[PDB]
């Protein structure tokens, strides 16, 4: 189950 | 190679509005992979991020 942080968006 | 692509294997993660979401056995056409988790493509005409890691390029 991949997990994902969207604290990390492109920035 | 150069991955470029998104192709969702699951769901899309895309709970953003600046976002993109995908389903399963999707091909995405990412328009930047530079980034350590999250990069900004679109699918077919919708633009979005999306997560590299929920889904894997597509080397065509």
């Amino acid at each position: 189950a991949p997990s994902i942080d969207r604290s990390t968006k492109p920035a | 190679g150069r991955v470029r692509w998104a192709r969702a294997l699951y769901d899309f993660e895309a709970l953003e509005e600046d976002e993109l979401g995908f389903r399963s056995g999707e091909v995405v056409e990412v328009l930047d992979s530079s980034n350590p988790s999250w990069w900004t493509g679109r699918l077919h005409n919708k633009l979005g991020l999306f997560p590299a890691n929920y889904v894997a390029p597509m080397m065509r």
